[PDB]
């Protein structure tokens, strides 16, 4: 994987180049908006479950989804289900904390939509499921860290459709 | 003769002639294999007005037309 | 006489009066040793001095990426024309480069030829424009590459068939899908043939040839990938008669690339019912 | 999406040639009549919601029998659909206003028209009519080149139409 | 980095950061602007620095440069004082990232059985870089010399 | 195709909604600025073939592998094809700057560019590394130009800048 | 073993190389013929 | 009784090893459903690439006969 | 000929249609520009002819062995034809400045000017240091948009001819 | 690649026919001809050294200043660039003579030339003139049907650089 820090420098290393004063201002970029992600982490770790059941909530359960024919239908499968709502959360987590979207493909998007059209997955489903823990994310984190949570969570989307 | 075999409505079924001199545009030297410019085409009457438009549009000069099917 | 800041200042012991670090920085001078190697010159250093005619590591060879992907007679393909007062085999070999480029290296058989279209073409009556219009318009073309198609793989069979190049973006497969519905096939061939793409290019004698491999004007470069995937092979063809007779290449997944928002957000969950009190 | 700017450079682009000196003078005449055209926007803009209820009244006005029951001027969510529909018509124009060009008008309005209007027979007629009340009232809101540029797109739309 | 290292320490056991994890990236973050000025500093000097390390390396072993030496002649040079700039640049890498990631999947893991197979020796070239380490040291005030000395010597560290 | 009207456009549209007087003053800005951005892709453009040459005359300086047998700017048919693309992204980089809006570069030129190259066996690296010196020198012109009123084209010569990096970006 | 145990179509799943040696191994591990076998008398400790 | 059937490509990226490993690399296997969402994640921290993925024994319906 | 003009006129042509505020705005952006072009096209035709005689010698200057014997410098015809076909140049630069537009060069030098330089032993670096001479000396003749306009001109030459 | 033998081939294949007589007389004509073809590549081949440093050296000495300094053949790089361009040409001049046909200067230095050598300014005069001076000196290293052959192919590249 890359974070901000590490991608400037492989980004440079490439080419064989010292940090220059763009490099410098990239990586400026990132260490002033630091303690911010590391606040908007904490919040959203001690809200996981609660993130996800509002997520669902408000966008799988009380539905043909959860009914007989359904995907989530099953305790098997409700508990995959947000199993994997879990992961997304957390990798997010990282993703917004390194600064880089890399994680997300490297280990959650690489086969994934595929793999769901294997089992059946309803992907347009998954992402309104990504989509509602988003909205919930935004509201707990604040000003301070909503706009940089968020775009995480829509490269998330985004990879799936 | 003409192209033959039309579309089946009347309005297909009429065929007229079009001698052309094509004159180099601009902008450009032809190498390739060059035809001289005269020639004619036979065109439906339902075709007509793009094939005109796009022989007038490369700076052609349509010399005759003849109603050969009508 | 000014600021207060000039406070960077250095705080060792300065050097005595001979030293060997005063005449250091002159020390380094005009020979061949290590302060003689220029700093900049490093990065393009070569072998013991392996003069000019040494390969490049890894050769390639010219025309071997045509011959990697199977293109060699096709990048650049030949031009084939209808020369006036052409002979009896002229007409032949313009005829088979006709045959082999607009019914898509799919064969004809000896029942099958549109016989009395040459005896006019050899009468000269016709073009080779207006020849490829009626072949395209005729039977074997609509049998082969319209009547068991969807509209996405019969728009860009036109678009390698005609005009010898992939489709560019999703516009012009949404044009010309409009104009199949409002009026028919007979115009939409007729827009391939008619259009400025194929009188620049191909005029009025020029058998139409593979044009998707190199470099066109006004193109887009997924146009070549995408003549990739079309392509298929020098032995191979677009016929129908195998186990999947003409689904579709070039999906309107490539044509149109990333996208960023939406899914439907849509309530299967569920609302309703009323008692009320005691909370 | 047509505009100045973007038509010279697929002009360009098809000849696979660097925008030159006729190119550059064309989007400076887009630059230069960007002032004039933004007037006419931001005033439309803000007049929209009385723009639209005038144009959506005066079609009742004009086709007094839409009103009556059995007719598509008649209930809530005809009347309803066409306030939106002379509102889509007034956004694209100011959207054309600001872009320096017809592109919003022919790929989000023109391209297609008729083919909708005939499946849901909605008549021309109401939304020239539409079109030519507000270009009435614009008369007043605006003048000289920003007048000039709102009329230019509204009659656009009403050679769509006909 | 900080991050790389610890956020696959979270992925791994399927779970959000620690209180702890969260701490460390506050306390690294907030030294950010010193390490950027140590990584400044070095890449202003970098061509001073692997000349003068260069001395300071043939003095302590110079036979790399004679008759029968891997670095011998003027072209040979030029590449071995290169190599002294690659590490200097990775050395600069792993000072803002705070740890090694980047400069041990880009010059140490393959190396020894890199220098091995050109028969350089491994710690003739450690002195090298340890002579770089001077004169880049002292081209940076107390405080930013031994920040940027501990990149240095782990550089120094993994040749060996 | 977009320019960055188009694009306000399109967000607009998406919301159902009248411009924005936060786009809107965005856009006034912009026509406040074209002179500038006018006088920067004429810099470019009047200095195209220049700044293909001497990024040209640069990248082989630097990569004498690509000039022997066995390198893919050999022989002439290769350093022809070589550089053609350098002129092809100039030119999309240029359209680009008259715009105001990288699209017409990602969807005419950069998109499925890599993969193309990769196929070819091209050194997408080495064709990253030409684009970086294109500009280089591009932007040299549209800093340093005949009698243009002096002033601040910092802005422009950024986002120019940021076309030459997304273009190799998107290549190496 | 004496034609024992084995693997009637395991030993055509790791050929083939539908199987993995890894996997072959995982399958090997669980199953009757050897529960029984290592499993079947010993304390919770030394069969661990 | 449900296997997918899986390809991927892993690369070793931390020590150049010495003596065959062709297969150890590139390889197609069935893995039974049970363990595959770990042996993806496995080849994901890996820095692998999951090529290729299908359902090969269950149907791809559910609930009886699925969890067996 | 290339002009905004007959651009405009050629794109509307193109799609069958009537002219509309896109390609309106553009012509006003080639008239707006009318009064600078042909401040420069005035200065640029009174002092005139100097200029040929002065890059003529610069290409001999430049280029000594030029004007040796049994050189393409030497001689009356030779000296002659080179007045002239700088003399060609700045008239088509004039015409383009007073046309709106590159078609006067397309189609009267650039359209075939390397064949015919090739054929007659003509090497490009005279006329494009011919043009780089040009272009300095004007530096003083014009200023602001008018010498823009003829700087755009001459630099368009000098990439034809690169 | 342009050979006798892959020509007919292709003429062949394009008719979807087996090779015929005509076809195989062709072949016979680039076999019988072998022997003199690859007895001027053997000299070329051998005097390929002095060839190349006879050239060189002819291209300073018909333009002299070109090794002034400031000038493109001044320095060890233009210099060493210059005999390394010439030692192409033979080269490709002998695979000519080998294959039985210009394919190899055809795919290898004709396709592209004249894009390259203007991008980098170099005057095809030069190479007129170092080919003009390997012509002379091969006079006398060849003589009968492989001169001819020879000529043919030195001829060839000079019509390409006119
Ligand atoms: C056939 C296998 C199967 C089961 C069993 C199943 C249960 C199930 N119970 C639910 C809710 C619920 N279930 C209960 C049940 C209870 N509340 C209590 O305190 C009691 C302990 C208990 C009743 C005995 C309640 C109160 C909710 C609503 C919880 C909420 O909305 O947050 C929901 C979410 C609502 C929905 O979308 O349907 C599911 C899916 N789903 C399945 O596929
Ligand atoms: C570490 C990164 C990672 C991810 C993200 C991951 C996803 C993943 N989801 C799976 C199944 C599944 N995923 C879901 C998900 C859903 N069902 C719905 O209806 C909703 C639309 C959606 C939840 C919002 C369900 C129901 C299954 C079970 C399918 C089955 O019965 O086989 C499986 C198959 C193996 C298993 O069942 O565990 C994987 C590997 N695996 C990974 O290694
Ligand atoms: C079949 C082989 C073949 C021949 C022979 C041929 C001749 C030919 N010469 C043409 C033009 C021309 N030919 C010339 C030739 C001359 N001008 C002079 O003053 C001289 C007396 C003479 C040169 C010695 C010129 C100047 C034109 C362009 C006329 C114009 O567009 O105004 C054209 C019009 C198309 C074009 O301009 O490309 C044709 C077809 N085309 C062919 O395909
Ligand atoms: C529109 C439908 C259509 C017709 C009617 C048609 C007639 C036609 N007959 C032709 C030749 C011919 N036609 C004949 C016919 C005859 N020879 C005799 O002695 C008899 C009197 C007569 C048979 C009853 C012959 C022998 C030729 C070949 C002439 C030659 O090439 O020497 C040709 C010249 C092209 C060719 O040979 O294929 C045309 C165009 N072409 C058409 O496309
Ligand atoms: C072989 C016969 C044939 C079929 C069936 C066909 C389908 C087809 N539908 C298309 C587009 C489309 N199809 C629709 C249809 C719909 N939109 C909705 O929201 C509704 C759910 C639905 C109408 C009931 C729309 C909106 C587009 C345009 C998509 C776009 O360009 O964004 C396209 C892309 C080309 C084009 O836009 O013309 C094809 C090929 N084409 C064919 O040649
Ligand atoms: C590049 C030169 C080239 C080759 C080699 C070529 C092969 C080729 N063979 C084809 C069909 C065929 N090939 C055969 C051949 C056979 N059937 C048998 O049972 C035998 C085992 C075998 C004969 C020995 C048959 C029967 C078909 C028709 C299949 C069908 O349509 O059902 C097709 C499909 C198009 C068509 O039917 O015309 C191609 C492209 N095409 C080419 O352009
Ligand atoms: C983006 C640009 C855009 C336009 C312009 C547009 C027009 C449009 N008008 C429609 C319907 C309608 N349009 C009207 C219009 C009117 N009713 C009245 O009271 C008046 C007579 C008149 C207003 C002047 C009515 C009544 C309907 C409902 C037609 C139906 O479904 O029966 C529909 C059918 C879908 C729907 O029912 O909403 C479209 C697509 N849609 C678009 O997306
Ligand atoms: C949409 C606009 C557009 C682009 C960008 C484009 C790129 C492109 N470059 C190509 C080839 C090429 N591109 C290069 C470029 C290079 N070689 C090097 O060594 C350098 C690193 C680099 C120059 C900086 C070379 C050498 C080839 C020929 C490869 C071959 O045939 O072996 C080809 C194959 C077709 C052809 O050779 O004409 C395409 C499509 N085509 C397009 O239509
Ligand atoms: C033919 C198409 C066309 C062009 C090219 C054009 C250029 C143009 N550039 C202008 C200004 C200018 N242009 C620049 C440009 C620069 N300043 C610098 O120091 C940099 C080196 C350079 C950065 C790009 C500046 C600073 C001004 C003055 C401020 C302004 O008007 O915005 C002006 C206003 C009048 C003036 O002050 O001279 C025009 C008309 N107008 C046109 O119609
Ligand atoms: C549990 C379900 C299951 C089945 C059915 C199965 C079949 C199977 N048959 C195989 C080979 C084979 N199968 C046969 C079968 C026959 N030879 C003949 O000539 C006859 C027509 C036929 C017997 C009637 C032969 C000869 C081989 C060996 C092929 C070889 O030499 O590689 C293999 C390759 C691995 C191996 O050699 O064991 C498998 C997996 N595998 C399974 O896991
Ligand atoms: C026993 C038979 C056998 C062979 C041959 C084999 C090759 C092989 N080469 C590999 C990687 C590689 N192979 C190379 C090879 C080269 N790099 C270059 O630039 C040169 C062109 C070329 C050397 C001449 C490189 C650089 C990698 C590492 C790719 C990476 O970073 O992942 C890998 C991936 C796993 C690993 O990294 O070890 C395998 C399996 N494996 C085998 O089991
Ligand atoms: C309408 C636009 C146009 C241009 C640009 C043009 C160029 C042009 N220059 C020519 C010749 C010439 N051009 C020159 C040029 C020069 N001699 C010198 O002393 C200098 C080195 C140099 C000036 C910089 C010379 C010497 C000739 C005579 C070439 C010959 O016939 O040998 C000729 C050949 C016909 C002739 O002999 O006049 C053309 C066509 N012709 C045109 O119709
Ligand atoms: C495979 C066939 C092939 C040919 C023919 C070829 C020609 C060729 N000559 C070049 C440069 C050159 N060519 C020369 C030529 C000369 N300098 C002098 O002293 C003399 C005047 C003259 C020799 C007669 C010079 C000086 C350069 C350097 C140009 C530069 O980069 O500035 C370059 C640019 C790349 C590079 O710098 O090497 C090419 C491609 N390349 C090929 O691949």
């Amino acid at each position: 994987m890359q974070d901000a820090i590490t991608a400037v420098i492989n980004n440079y290393d490439v080419q064989g180049k010292y940090l220059d004063g763009a490099a410098l201002d990239k990586l400026k970029a990132y260490f002033t908006t630091g303690a911010v992600r590391v606040r908007a982490a904490a919040v959203i770790s001690s809200n996981a479950t609660t993130i996800i059941k509002e997520a669902a909530a408000k966008a799988l359960i009380y539905s043909d989804l959860t009914r007989p024919g359904g995907n989530m239908y099953t305790t098997r499968r409700y508990a995959a289900c947000i199993r994997d709502m879990d992961y997304f959360l957390r990798y997010a987590t990282y993703a917004m904390l390194a600064g880089d979207p890399s994680i997300l493909d490297e280990r959650v998007l690489n086969g994934l939509k595929e793999t769901y059209n294997s089992l059946g997955v309803p992907i347009a489903a998954t992402v309104g499921g990504i989509q509602a823990m988003k909205e919930v994310v935004g509201g707990l984190v604040g000003p301070d860290a909503a706009k940089e949570a968020s775009i995480y969570f829509d490269y998330l989307s985004s990879g799936l459709s | 003769m003409y192209n033959n075999v039309t579309a089946n409505t009347e309005w297909g079924r009429k065929v007229f002639k079009i001698t052309v001199a094509q004159f180099p545009d601009a902008d450009g030297l032809d190498t390739d294999n060059l035809s001289q410019s005269n020639y004619f085409v036979t065109v439906p009457l339902a075709r007509l007005l793009p094939e005109m438009q796009l022989i007038k549009n490369k700076g052609g000069k349509v010399l005759s037309v003849e109603p050969v099917v009508s | 006489r000014k600021v207060i800041d000039s406070i960077k200042i250095e705080d060792p012991v300065k050097p005595g009066d001979f030293a060997n670090f005063l005449d250091m920085a002159r020390g380094i001078e005009s020979r061949t040793g290590v302060w003689s190697i220029s700093y900049e010159s490093l990065r393009t250093l070569g072998p013991p001095e392996g003069g000019m005619l040494r390969p490049a590591v890894g050769g390639t060879a010219e025309a071997a990426a045509q011959k990697q992907l199977g293109i060699t007679a096709v990048a650049p393909a030949s031009v084939v024309e209808l020369r006036p007062n052409a002979s009896e085999e002229d007409l032949q070999g313009v005829l088979r480069a006709v045959y082999r480029q607009v019914l898509g290296n799919t064969y004809v058989m000896e029942s099958e030829r549109p016989t009395q279209a040459e005896s006019l073409l050899r009468n000269g009556s016709i073009s080779v424009r207006e020849f490829v219009r009626r072949i395209a318009k005729s039977d074997l073309y609509k049998e082969r590459f319209f009547n068991k198609a969807s509209n996405n793989r019969f728009i860009e069979l036109n678009f390698k068939h005609l005009l010898g190049r992939a489709p560019y973006n999703h516009g012009e497969i949404q044009e010309h899908f409009g104009l199949y519905h409002k009026a028919g096939y007979d115009v939409e061939i007729d827009s391939y043939i008619d259009s400025d793409e194929y009188i620049e290019t191909f005029g009025e004698n020029i058998v139409p040839y593979f044009r998707g491999f190199k470099y066109q004007t006004n193109q887009s470069a997924g146009g070549f990938p995408r003549m990739v995937k079309l392509w298929g092979g020098d032995a191979g063809s677009d016929t129908d008669r195998g186990k999947n007779g003409q689904r579709t290449l070039v999906t309107t997944k490539d044509l149109i690339g990333p996208t960023k928002i939406f899914v439907p957000f849509v309530a299967p969950g569920r609302d309703a019912d009323m008692v009320s009190g005691d909370y | 999406m047509k505009t100045v700017i973007t038509e010279v450079i697929a002009s360009a682009d098809s000849q696979g040639r660097f925008l030159n000196n006729t190119e550059l003078q064309a989007a400076n005449g887009r630059f230069q009549r960007a002032t004039a055209s933004m007037e006419a926007a931001r005033a439309l803009t803000s007049n929209a919601d009385s723009l639209v209820k005038g144009a959506v009244q005066e079609v009742y006005n004009k086709f007094p029998y839409l009103t009556q029951p059995g007719q598509m001027g008649y209930g809530d969510t005809n009347q309803a659909k066409c306030a939106r529909d002379i509102s889509h018509y007034l956004r694209f124009i100011t959207y054309s206003l600001v872009a320096g060009g017809t592109g919003p008008l022919d790929d989000y309005i023109v391209a297609g028209l008729r083919e909708v209007n005939r499946t849901f027979n909605l008549s021309p007629s109401w939304y020239i009519e539409a079109l030519k009340h507000i270009k009435g009232k614009v008369g007043s809101q605006l003048s000289g080149q920003p007048l000039t540029e709102a009329n230019a797109y509204i009659d656009y739309c009403i050679n769509a139409l006909s | 980095s900080v991050l790389t290292k610890a956020i696959v320490n979270a992925d791994a056991e399927a779970r959000y950061l620690s209180p702890g994890e969260l701490d460390r990236i506050k306390s690294f973050v907030a030294s950010g602007e010193r390490r950027l000025r140590i990584a400044q500093t070095l890449t202003e000097a970098r061509e001073r620095i692997v000349k003068q390390a260069g001395d300071q390396l043939f003095q302590i072993r110079p036979d790399v440069v004679s008759p029968g030496g891997n670095a011998y002649g003027e072209k040979m040079t030029a590449l071995c004082l290169r190599d002294l700039d690659y590490y200097l640049r990775l050395v600069t890498y792993g000072i803002v990232a705070g740890d090694v990631t980047p400069i041990e999947e880009i010059g140490i893991i393959g190396v020894k059985e890199m220098y091995n197979s050109l028969q350089t020796p491994i710690p003739a070239v450690a002195e090298g870089v340890r002579a770089m380490k001077n004169v880049a040291t002292s081209l940076l005030s107390g405080d930013d010399a031994a920040e940027a000395g501990f990149y240095f010597d782990y550089l120094v560290g993994a040749m060996q | 195709m977009q320019d960055a009207f188009t694009k306000a456009i399109v967000a607009a549209d998406l919301r159902g909604s009248f411009l924005s007087e936060q786009e809107l003053n965005q856009l006034t800005n912009l026509v406040k600025e074209s002179n500038k951005r006018l006088d920067a892709v004429n810099a470019i453009t009047g200095n195209a073939a220049e700044i293909i040459s001497d990024a040209a005359h640069k990248l082989f300086a630097e990569q004498t592998d690509l000039i022997r047998p066995g390198g893919n700017a050999y022989p002439n048919r290769r350093m022809a094809a070589c550089l053609r693309d350098m002129e092809i992204i100039l030119r999309y980089v240029s359209y680009a700057l008259l715009a105001g809006d990288a699209s017409v570069l990602e969807d005419r030129c950069l998109n499925g560019l890599k993969e193309t190259y990769v196929a070819l066996g091209t050194p997408t690296r080495s064709v990253a590394r030409a684009v970086q010196l294109m500009k280089e020198t591009a932007i040299g012109y549209v800093n340093s130009p005949s009698g243009v009123t002096r002033g601040d084209c910092s802005a422009l010569v950024n986002e120019a800048a940021t076309y030459f990096d997304k273009a190799a970006a998107s290549i190496a | 073993p004496p034609s024992y145990l084995r693997l009637s179509e395991a030993e055509s799943k790791l050929k083939n190389n539908e199987i993995s040696v890894r996997e072959f191994v995982r399958r090997l591990g669980r199953s009757e013929n050897y529960r029984k076998r290592f499993f079947e008398p010993y304390s919770s400790p030394k069969v661990v | 009784s449900r296997y997918f059937k899986v390809t991927a490509c892993i690369p070793s990226l931390k020590r150049v090893r010495t003596g065959r490993e062709l297969q150890n690399t590139f390889f197609t296997k069935l893995v039974p459903y049970e363990n595959w969402f770990t042996e993806q994640q496995r080849i994901q921290k890996a820095g692998g690439k999951v090529l290729s993925v299908k359902l090969f024994t269950g149907v791809q319906g559910a609930n009886t006969g699925v969890g067996a």
